[PDB]
C-alpha cells in the first residue's frame, strides 16, 4: 500500500489555485523569492 | 463623536489600504543639558512637555482672545489624563424635546407631562414653576437704573 494516486489531481488543484491567485491576486504578501532562493539548491541537492 | 469619525476613517484607509496589498491588478539626555546650560527653571517649562489645553472666547467688543489655560496632570476642568473629560451633556436634548413636542419655545405654556418631566430631571428648575419671589422679567442687571 503507498499514496501515489492523488499526485495529478495535487498537481491540477494547484496548477487551478496558482491561476486563481494570479487572475485575483498579485503574490505581493505571498513569499515568492525564497521558494526560488531553497529550490535553486534543491534541484541540485536532492537529484543527485 | 470627533474621535469616533476619525477611528472610523483610519479603520476604513487600513482596509482599504490592506485590499491594495492584497489585491494590486527619550528626552533624559536634552532635560540634563538644558538644566546644565541654563540652569535655571521657570513654572512654564514643566508644562511644556504635556499638551496643553487652549480656550479662547472672543468678543466683539475687542479683538482679544480669551485664552484659557488647564492643567494636564490633574483631572480637572478640560485635563485629559484618564479618559473622557467634563462634557456638560444630558441637559440640553430634553429640553429640546420638550420644547418641540408642542411648538412652543415657551416652558410656562406646556403640558402638563412636560413641566412635571423638566421639574424631575432638573431639580433647580422647580422653584421658578411654583412662582416664588415675584420679580419683573428676568433683568439680571437691575443695580444701576434701581439705583
Amino acid at each position: 500500500i503507498d499514496i501515489s494516486s492523488g499526485q495529478y489531481q495535487d498537481r491540477l488543484i494547484s496548477l487551478i489555485a496558482l491561476e486563481l491567485e494570479h487572475r485575483r491576486q498579485n503574490v505581493t504578501s505571498l513569499p515568492i523569492a525564497a521558494v526560488v532562493s531553497i529550490h535553486d539548491s534543491v534541484m541540485l541537492q536532492y537529484e543527485r | 463623536a470627533e474621535t469616533r469619525i476619525q477611528e472610523n476613517n483610519r479603520d476604513v484607509l487600513e482596509l482599504i489600504k490592506r485590499a491594495v496589498n492584497i489585491v494590486n491588478s527619550l528626552m533624559e539626555w536634552f532635560d540634563i543639558c538644558y538644566a546644565q546650560l541654563v540652569s535655571g527653571d521657570t513654572p512654564a517649562d514643566f508644562w511644556k512637555r504635556r499638551p496643553l489645553s487652549i480656550v479662547p472666547r472672543h468678543y466683539a467688543e475687542s479683538p482679544s482672545p480669551l485664552i484659557v489655560v488647564s492643567y494636564n496632570g490633574s483631572s480637572a476642568w478640560g485635563g485629559r489624563i484618564t479618559g473622557s473629560p467634563i462634557l456638560y451633556h444630558s441637559a440640553q436634548a430634553i429640553i429640546d424635546a420638550a420644547c418641540i413636542n408642542a411648538r412652543v419655545d415657551n416652558p410656562q405654556s406646556l403640558h402638563v407631562t412636560a413641566r412635571q418631566e423638566l421639574v424631575a430631571r432638573l431639580p433647580f428648575l422647580a422653584n421658578v414653576l411654583n412662582n416664588q419671589t415675584p420679580l419683573p422679567a428676568f433683568k439680571p442687571g437691575a443695580e444701576m437704573f434701581l439705583n
